[PDB]
């Protein structure tokens, strides 16, 4: 048991799940299918990858996840590509009109007339576990159904299922890809109504992996399929604690505990090396030492920030393929004498290490190298909230005039849900300015 | 201690289920609200269409009086 | 799909509402008779959003063609692909409104506007999901200005969350010496301002100006303005039209277009627009071909962007092109044009790819600005309205239908404040 159920809500939250879900069956053996030839208890079991995956009678492996968007488009592809077999018809959700980048229409005018359904296919889908752990939401900040249907979501399933785990994978906006003037309002609305429902959220900088692209795997002009495929690979080296078994393999739930000092305070920064081409992996071996210093690079950051101009509140490597705590453990040691890595004066210094022995996998047709070792670091550091703070800067700055406003309001929303919203951004990037002051 | 015990784990429900009513309350205060307001802004706009239409009426009722 | 209702008034609106269905139809690989003979699956993918199928895989556009002229309707059906539309969908009167916006708005355009009616609900109810309405019109006229305001405002009543969106080609002494025209300008402004989502202002001025001093046109043809007219059209309409991220539907175009529900009328553009002498794209760069899509002389309404302030922009670039150097050049005007672009609307011009080029051309650019500067379109309309109204020339013309002098007065009002609305911006600062 300890399963865990996968939310994928609009676009970005479609499109990241299906390079995910492909990953996840690659490096379990599973085919597009279903089937998964090592598995020789049919029909069920409680093996590590269970957590994600339910099985039927016929052998079948399916992802425990919903997919849901307010338009049909991106999810019909899912329907009918590749991996269209792997999951029920009900698991894929679809309305016929979305929330055209507003906030409003996707919790409200246009979410509304779906939500229950959503609600009534995730419910069959907890009621197929013995002992669910809780959920992973995926979305964008800025896209009007990732904003404000996954709000919506998350409310609701507060109520449906109380303090029950909700974790997020929030995709951060870039201006290399967005697709709206608006997505400021959306980021913040939806982060200011979603605070008090999540429990650890994990931000991905769209402009963070689109430079990882650019820079590390010489991609000329990264689309979203360069960006969903590394994403995914740094959401399995989270997950992977969760699907595989290890003496050394520590699970998520245990890293949250060092991860989330406050509540409010649950948005940890990832790391991920190695990103690598092919061409230059070639003869070239990426020790433990290596790879582990490559995470201390804020150019190999998930989110835009810096670090060394901020506090630690913990610090977590998740290592995954050849890699023995003697190499961790030297590796560590070295770095310690070396970089800028300053604690706040209320919590320990030492790193939470975790090892999982299943080698990194690739997807075929991919810009990754296949390595024998990678690791993703997630830290808690008040560096992140330079994040807050360019978004709510570009939500000044449109709010002062109230420039797009009319659209909201037109569906039913008021002024003072913004400065609502905005007013508690302001109270976490101070929430993040006081963890960091000595204490008395 | 026993007593004690019993309080913990009565208290730690209290919060639980006060958290899941205070979000059920305000999600239905917010809903209610937004219907509210888009219907009246639909309404608004209605209202001032059915003007023109009078207005319209009033100018071919003008015509008349005229001729 | 999300299907379009498309909907052309009067002489000038089913001149260029023909040519449009001509240029698509080509695009998406239709012929005359309704028959698909094109090669690509791009072509197919979002056909139903102008298209209707019907039988023997036929597609049929969802256009309606209105004219208080009865003889408009044989011009169409008589030009090429004017077999294709649907007989049912054309809807006649018996005499032209005479340049008279009152006729088109209140009396005989009144009681045509039923039919219309009745064959617009028809479109509508087969429809999976509608997303809204696109006019084309002239408001110089009397049918496609006065009808063709009163359409919208009904549409809006029984569509009133969908989007309207029109394509107003404005007047010019330069092309129509009708010295009526800028009445009918100011009360047809007077009811877009109001009950239209977005509005393209396709200026007969610019297109004059464009034929004549850009590609030398001594004479110009309405054939040869609405060349121009069709190719922004093609232009504008490609993100709804083929597979794509940005703009894709009218509700997302009208949210990342429209920071104030009143400013909505867009200047658009176009590139390249050179003579058959000279260049004809030969070795037109992407550099080349950003900075001309920029420049005032190809802009479709006759206004300098550099006399305001850009609120929002959309660029749509066409045909076989690094996306790298298009990303590079956007981010170089930006930076070179800071100024020209408000500051308390971060990330405020949004840029779209598509491989397909239009007919004749390797590589093209399609503008659509939100700028302070189309104040200057208003402001030329304005000037000729008043050298009318002080001596109150011609004003019998409207009162005679029973209008009253003070709706004038209202309509010359508003067009006024939707001037200054748009400086108050211009002006704005972020501190
Ligand atoms: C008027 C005449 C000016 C029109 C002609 C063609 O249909 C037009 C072609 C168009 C020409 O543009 C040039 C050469 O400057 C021109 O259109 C204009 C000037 O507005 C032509 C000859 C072409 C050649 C275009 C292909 C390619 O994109 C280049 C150019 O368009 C532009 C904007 O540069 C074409 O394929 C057009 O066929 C006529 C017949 C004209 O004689 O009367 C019309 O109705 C016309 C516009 O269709
Ligand atoms: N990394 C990544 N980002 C994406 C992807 N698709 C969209 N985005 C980002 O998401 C934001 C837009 O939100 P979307 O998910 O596309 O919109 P949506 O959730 O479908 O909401 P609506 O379309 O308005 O109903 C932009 O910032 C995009 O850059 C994707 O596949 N991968
Ligand atoms: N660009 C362009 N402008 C046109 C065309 N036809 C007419 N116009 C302009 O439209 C204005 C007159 O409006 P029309 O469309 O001709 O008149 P109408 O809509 O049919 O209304 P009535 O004739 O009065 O019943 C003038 O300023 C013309 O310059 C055209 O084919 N192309
Ligand atoms: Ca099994
Ligand atoms: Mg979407
Ligand atoms: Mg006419």
């Amino acid at each position: 048991m300890r399963e865990c159920i996968s939310i994928h809500v609009g676009q970005a939250g479609v499109q990241i799940g299906n390079a995910c879900w492909e990953l996840y069956c690659l490096e379990h053996g599973i085919q597009p299918d279903g089937q998964m030839p090592s598995d020789k208890t049919i029909g069920g079991g409680d093996d590590s990858f269970n957590t994600f995956f339910s099985e039927t009678g016929a052998g079948k492996h399916v992802p425990r996840a919903v997919f849901v968007d307010l338009e049909p488009t991106v999810i019909d592809e899912v329907r009918t590509g590749t991996y269209r077999q792997l999951f029920h018809p009900e698991q894929l959700i679809t309305g016929k009109e979305d929330a055209a980048n507003n906030y409003a229409r996707g919790h409200y005018t246009i979410g509304k007339e779906i939500i229950d359904l959503v609600l009534d296919r995730i419910r069959k889908l907890a009621d197929q576990c013995t002992g669910l752990q809780g959920f992973l939401v995926f979305h964008s900040f800025g896209g009007g159904t990732g904003s404000g249907f996954t709000s919506l979501l998350m409310e609701r399933l507060s109520v449906d299922y109380g303090k029950k785990s909700k974790l997020e994978f929030s995709i951060y906006p870039a201006p290399q890809v967005s697709t709206a003037v608006v997505e400021p309002y959306n980021s913040i609305l939806t982060t200011h109504t979603t605070l008090e429902h999540s429990d650890c959220a994990f931000m991905v900088d769209n402009e963070a992996i689109y430079d990882i692209c650019r820079r590390n795997l010489d991609i000329e002009r990264p689309t979203y399929t360069n960006l969903n495929r590394l994403i995914s690979q740094i959401v399995s080296s989270i997950t992977a604690s969760l699907r595989f078994d290890g003496a050394l393999n520590v699970d998520l739930t245990e890293f949250q505990t060092n991860l989330v000092p406050y509540p409010r305070i649950h948005f940890p920064l990832a790391t991920y090396a190695p990103v690598i081409s092919a061409e230059k992996a070639y003869h070239e071996q990426l020790s433990v030492a290596e790879i582990t210093n490559a995470c201390f690079e804020p150019a190999n950051q998930m989110v835009k920030c810096d670090p060394r101009h901020g506090k630690y509140m913990a610090c977590c490597l998740l290592y995954r393929g050849d890699v023995v705590p003697k190499d961790v453990n030297a590796a560590i040691a070295t770095i310690k004498t070396k970089r800028s890595i300053q604690f706040v004066d209320w919590c320990p210094t030492g790193f939470k290490v975790g090892i999982n022995y299943q080698p990194p996998t690739v997807v075929p047709g991919g810009d990754l190298a296949k390595v024998q070792r990678a690791v993703c670091m997630l830290s808690n550091t008040t560096a992140i909230a330079e994040a807050w703070a360019r978004l709510d800067h570009k939500f000044d700055l449109m709010y002062a005039k109230r420039a797009f406003v009319h659209w909201y309001v037109g569906e039913g929303m008021e002024e003072g849900e913004f400065s609502e919203a905005r007013e508690d951004m302001a109270a976490l990037e101070k929430d993040y300015e006081e963890v960091g002051v000595d204490s008395v | 201690k026993r007593e004690h015990e019993r309080e913990v784990i009565q208290k730690a429900i209290e919060e639980n289920n006060n958290f899941i009513k205070m979000a059920k309350e305000k999600l239905a205060q917010k809903m209610e609200s937004n219907k509210e307001n888009r219907e009246a802004h639909l309404a608004a706009m209605l209202e001032r269409l059915q003007e023109k239409d009078k207005h319209a009426e009033e100018v071919r009722k003008n015509k008349e009086l005229k001729e | 799909m999300r299907e379009i209702v498309h909907i052309q008034a009067g002489q000038c609106g089913n001149q260029i509402g023909a040519k449009f269905w001509e240029v698509i139809s080509d695009e998406h690989g239709i012929d005359p008779t309704g028959s698909y003979h094109g090669d690509s699956d791009l072509q197919l993918e979002r056909i139903n959003v102008y298209y209707n199928e019907a039988t023997g895989n036929k597609y049929v556009p969802r256009a309606i063609l209105v004219d208080l002229e009865p003889g408009t309707m044989d011009s169409v059906r008589s030009g090429p692909f004017g077999q294709i539309f649907r007989p049912d969908n054309f809807v006649f009167g018996q005499s032209g409104a005479g340049n008279n916006w009152a006729k088109g708005h209140y009396t005989e355009g009144a009681e045509l506007v039923d039919s219309v009616l009745d064959v617009v609900r028809k479109e509508s109810e087969s429809c999976d999901c509608l997303q809204g309405f696109q006019l084309t019109h002239s408001l110089g006229g009397g049918t496609g200005s006065g009808m063709g305001t009163l359409l919208i405002s009904k549409i809006r009543e029984e569509y009133p969350d969908r989007i309207m969106n029109t394509f107003s080609v404005m007047p010019s002494p330069k092309v129509s010496d009708t010295v009526v025209e800028p009445y009918n300008a100011t009360l047809s402004v007077h009811q877009l301002v109001e009950n239209t989502d977005e509005t393209y202002c396709i200026d007969n001025e610019a297109l004059y100006d464009i034929c004549f001093r850009t590609l030398k046109l001594t004479t110009p043809t309405y054939g040869d303005l609405n060349h121009l007219v069709s190719a922004t059209m093609s232009g504008v309409t490609t993100c709804l039209r083929f597979p794509g991220q940005l703009n894709a539907d009218l509700r997302k175009l009208a949210v990342n277009m429209v920071p104030f529900p009143r400013l909505h009328f867009f200047m658009p553009g176009f590139a390249p627009l050179t003579s058959r002498g000279s260049q004809q794209y030969r070795a037109l760069t992407v550099p080349e071909l950003t900075q001309q899509m920029f420049d005032s002389k190809n802009m479709m309404a006759a206004c300098d962007p550099r006399h305001g302030r850009y609120l929002t922009v959309a660029a749509i670039f066409r045909g076989r092109m690094s996306m790298k150097e298009v990303d590079e050049q956007m981010l170089n005007v930006q930076n070179k044009n800071s100024s020209y672009f408000v500051e308390w609307i971060p990330n405020n011009v949004k840029t779209a790819v598509c491989d397909i080029p239009p007919r004749g051309l390797k590589m093209s650019a399609t503008f659509i600005g939100n700028s302070t500067a189309i104040q200057e379109l208003f402001k030329r309309i304005s000037e000729q309205f008043t050298a009318m109204f002080r001596r109150k020339a011609f004003l019998h013309w409207y009162t005679g239908e029973g209008m009253d002098e003070m709706e004038f007065t209202e309509a010359e009002s508003n067009m006024n404040d939707l001037v200054s609305e748009y400086q108050q911006y211009q002006d704005a600062t972020a501190d």
